[PDB]
């Protein structure tokens, strides 16, 4: 068969991917430009909301030195790749688990849906992207919203998952946060309730 | 906005290193149980930032003044990164963070008794050139103790982060330095089960970059998913 | 006084470096160009000077205290001294001088743009045990370039001066570090013809003798001439 | 044939050998107990001399990194080799060339006839030992003085060497230095009157 | 790097372990001395325990043939290696489980403070080797008093053990047997509530 | 006017022939005692002429035309010059000079009894394309007799001299043809140490650039020094 | 490490090199255009000067094949890499030794100061390469003049050369030919006074 060049092997972020990655929690002074877990701008389009959770280890303790990337269609369900501080929303983002309360965060607005390669369209949702010690390769994931049953029902994605019951681990829980709306999404890297894990 | 007009080459995660590797405590607890779920590539998989218009400080990629003189071995880190298929990839980032000479990082939860170096950050970003070509400078990390076995410690390495064209390349992973006798030790490196496979993240002493009387070199290239266009799809 | 009861074991002067060696450009005006005169072995040759009366300051041998601690590497660079009949060469002086971290040495005519290390002297010495036995605490010191040819480093080394029992076994070498790539580049390492006399200067990473969460440990042996009684003289 | 462990091999001293032998030298501060070139306390028994000299290279240009390495019997022909500083006398000292004059100098008292292994004795000597960078294996020497001729003749060692013109290459010649007695002895250690080296 | 010779690799105990090492549990006649659980004769110093457990699988089955090795400090925090029968206190003692019931005891006394190579005082504690069939290489423990909150909770021991919950997993519980202060401490090998094992 | 952008990689004493190599006994009296220094580059080195504006004539290049048509194997002795970094070199300056297939030269100073050619001069001049590439047009030149030892003869061979982009990388050499016998016995060839170094002198023949009932061709690539640009200097 | 392609050997350019490279010298017809040594046209701004000198082997006797490239700034200090002979000035020339007296000439003018990597001012210099049979590779020298003593005390590439002595190798004697400022520069490549050489 064909071979091509080998891909460069993936190893742990490790503990201190926050010197690397999140200079603030590093406890270090960042620079001018830093790409944080603010996505939207005031004034930018669409439905603002928090997101917010925490992230377990088989033995069900939190993993307090995670790290996610996140990426999103904006309010069109589109992507914004060009990035900019400047702009008023990106589609791309970081936040990382405080070593204390173990609860990461995003400020972003609710994402536009967007087709699948064959033309079908996908219940809305965040692709994330989870690092930390103990992890040699990331783990991808996706965020959905419990406001939007109807659409999951018939998600492309979601439907490719063979059990019912392992989709519900990919439903954030919609609440209010100082009278915002939020959505609680927790990953439980194994065992009970384990979060569904992609590969693509 | 973006578009969805490449696919990337599978990943082969016999190469990659397995989730679970018990030698490695930590992923005991940190890896899944349940098997991964493949899932077909859309928009959302294909497309990912572009840092084009990232504001770079000056000497965002020189260790060495980004934070008088660090103490250390002077080191240029260069290199290239290319697809699969050898594709250079232009205007990419590259993240990197190491410990300084001593094996001390300069981060809070960084216990280690070798002490901090006050001119030392440990932190660099570069976006590649045109050439898909990428460089910085900085102080040869030590190698450092850590709480796995009651012996263990890391071979020196600089902790590397790289976004490629999509979500679907970023990989974050680690450098070493050739002819290091930790690394075959290492339970990290070990967590990659092909020798061959190890090689690829040794970086190689490259006398033909070293600025004489001044810094050696190393060269450090780096291979991402071999991105293609669609076909009869 | 001394007394002149042994002969040690003749020079191989094939196995060491020999005076003039052209790539190490300074040998050139700095080696004979006549034959050295053979002389048979008498008592100003086979005694030496015994240094066990020497008071020694309790720091004498850790470079990490001798001189805040130093920046870098912290190792503990132990082994023994025999002969070449492989009998341990008991309350020997063994003095050692190195650079800081970076390649710069505390010396004057030092004049390399790495700085100095305010909490580094880089001198030690020690007495062997009685078991021949010797051990320093200090930091791996970097490798730093050079004026021989445009673009010569040295391999990271700590200079080693060993009396042994008598002037005609005292020695001046230098100890490598293993897998360290700029050895087999070094013209002062290439003086020595045969490439096993090199392997000699290699320091071993020592596992063993490290202290957890502290500081690694490299072994280095040290052979002096073989010494032996007279017989039928 | 029978083959013992080898011996492991010379390398140059280097350049900054200073640090590790001759602190002073170095512009670096000493420790308590430092070997020098002081062999004799003033109230020693013997002839106190002064011996100074200089290191030529090939080019006939000074050697001004050199270090030395003396052994030599007191004045009864008797080797000293319990070193101590509280010893009037020494056998064993150090001294090195200045970086600016280029010179070196010893302090020491003449040392007595020893015989040679067949029971013949010696002319008195001074054993030297030279070390310096581009030097890779240290020089062998001795230096005899010129007053001691009769001697000298007769020496076991000295009539070893074939040419009796490079006999005198080995010849350290008398003067006075503030009213004392000392003797010069520089080292050619290539070309127009190189300087005998030993092998043993 | 430097390697030296190899150690013995272990194996398993194997089922029969008794028949070496627990004579009477085999069922055979024992000899003259015997090393078993009853490390304090009635006249020794400090206060007079009795420790008890049992063993569990994976499944939650008790391991009726396993084999224990203990070593403590006597009530000085005082390690006694001098191993008598004569002794009032010996700090090593061996028990094993019974076939039927499958709990182990051993007689002895609480043990006094020791400290760590740092100088830093360790909680009272009792260092615990486990054999039995299925196990390859034997397990390594430690046994705390719940009664010894104050010192637990400073144990550089203890707080090397990253979640607070699997310290819990060491704590014996005291009770009362026959009137006699008791302390309970079950090991669960694997699952749900696995007792923290150590390297050294 | 000439700009210091660029730097060269160091050059391999031990690759090329080193200056004394007795064999060679025009050496002996011709090599230097004493080591050469060495110096950092500046714009004195790293600059040199370019030749694109010299006047060639039509047939510089074509010895068969430039001085009735010469006797002898009618060749063709193309290739390419590029840096150590595989990078072609244009517009660079390819002066080439031989014997005719006699292996007589006309000059003055030759006296071998083979007679001149009536129609051969013996050299030859190209400026290399924007691919790095040149072409000349001769004749196979003969072995020759010389006053070495007592039988020595050179293997047929064309002298070369290649400009390049600077003084630094300026370079006189001889191209040998592939088979030729004469060539290991040969004391100007094994001034070279290293019998890999002496492969790179082997012109290869070329039947694919041959012209089928004309010429014959062989094929001699040609390695600069590689050219960098500076960095962190 | 990384290995490139390995540099093309050099090989001594023989006896003969004259027909290659100086085709009058060889007594041969000459081309339209040559590259010879007259690297000024009268009408060339700067100190017009008259370059001369011998090149002796290590046996004192003439080298009377050698082979010389010149390269140096126009009087401004600036290198003139467009080689043209419509150029009033060419910092690029070629010379030979004569086969009788043995001696090579050039015709320039002066060059001005020229700074290094590091902003320092060089003394004006003449950058030479020397070609010949016997020898192997080329050898790399400079000419400095004898009246720019000031100039010449700070050089930096001068002040490389470790041994004073060395650096008087390297200056050219002023002198008049005609009524014409010249400079006389012998390359001694062995021995006695041998000219220092670079490696860079
Ligand atoms: O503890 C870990 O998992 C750990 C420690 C140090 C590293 O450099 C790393 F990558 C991981
Ligand atoms: O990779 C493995 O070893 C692995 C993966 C998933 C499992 O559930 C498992 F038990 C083992
Ligand atoms: O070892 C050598 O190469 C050597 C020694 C002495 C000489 O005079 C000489 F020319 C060479
Ligand atoms: O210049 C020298 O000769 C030199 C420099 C540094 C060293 O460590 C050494 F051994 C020699
Ligand atoms: O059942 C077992 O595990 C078993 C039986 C017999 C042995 O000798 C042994 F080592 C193990
Ligand atoms: O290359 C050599 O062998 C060489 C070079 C310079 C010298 O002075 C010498 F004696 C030998
Ligand atoms: O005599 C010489 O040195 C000589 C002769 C012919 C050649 O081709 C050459 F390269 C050298
Ligand atoms: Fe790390
Ligand atoms: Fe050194
Ligand atoms: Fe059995
Ligand atoms: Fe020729």
């Amino acid at each position: 068969p064909i071979e091509l060049l080998p891909e460069t092997p993936s190893q742990t972020a490790g503990p201190y991917v926050h010197i690397g990655l999140a200079l603030e929690a590093a406890g270090n002074p960042t620079r001018d430009q830093e790409i944080w877990n603010r996505l939207a701008k005031p004034d930018a389009p669409g439905e603002h909301i928090l997101l917010l959770g925490q992230v377990y280890d088989g033995n069900g303790h939190l993993v307090r030195d995670s790290f996610l990337e996140v990426w999103q269609a904006d309010a069109n369900g589109e992507y914004q790749d060009a990035y900019n501080l400047e702009n008023a929303f990106n589609s791309f983002g970081r936040t990382a688990t405080t070593f204390d309360a173990g609860e990461w965060t995003l400020h972003t607005v609710k994402p536009g849906v967007v087709n699948n390669a064959a033309g079908v369209p996908m219940a809305p949702h965040i692709n994330i992207s989870l690092f930390a010690r103990g992890i040699n390769i990331h783990l991808h994931t996706r965020l959905y919203f419990d406001d939007e049953a109807q659409a999951n029902a018939k998600c492309p994605v979601l439907n490719l998952i063979e059990q019912p019951q392992r989709r519900e681990t990919l439903i954030a829980k919609r609440c209010e946060v100082d009278g915002k709306t939020a959505y609680r999404f927790d990953i439980r890297i194994q065992g009970e309730g384990e979060t569904v894990f992609f590969d693509f | 906005p973006a578009q969805d007009n490449s696919r990337f080459v599978i990943r082969d995660r016999n190469w990659h290193p397995k989730a679970l590797t018990p030698d490695y405590k930590t992923s005991i607890a940190r890896s899944p149980r349940q098997a991964l779920v493949s899932i077909p590539q859309s928009i959302s998989e294909t497309t990912g930032p572009n840092f084009s218009h990232l504001g770079f400080g000056a000497h965002d990629h020189d260790l060495l003044l980004n934070f008088g003189l660090p103490i250390g071995e002077r080191i240029i880190v260069a290199g290239r990164v290319v697809d699969q298929y050898g594709k250079p990839v232009p205007n990419t980032l590259v993240e990197m963070w190491q410990a300084n000479a001593g094996g001390r990082y300069r981060h809070k939860n960084d216990r280690y008794l070798a002490p901090l170096d006050p001119n030392f950050g440990g932190v660099g970003r570069c976006l590649t050139d045109s050439d898909g070509y990428y460089s910085f400078r900085t102080i040869k990390p030590g190698p450092y103790p850590w709480r796995n076995g009651p012996n263990d410690w890391r071979p020196a390495h600089i902790h590397f982060g790289i976004s490629g064209p999509s979500i679907a390349t970023k990989l974050i992973t680690q450098l070493y330095f050739e002819g290091d006798p930790l690394i075959p030790m290492c339970p990290i490196v070990k967590s990659i089960a092909n020798p061959e496979a190890v090689q690829q993240l040794i970086a190689k002493l490259d006398m033909n970059n070293a600025n004489p009387m001044d810094c050696l070199a190393y060269r450090f290239d780096i291979v991402l998913r071999g991105q293609r266009k669609t076909h009869f799809e």
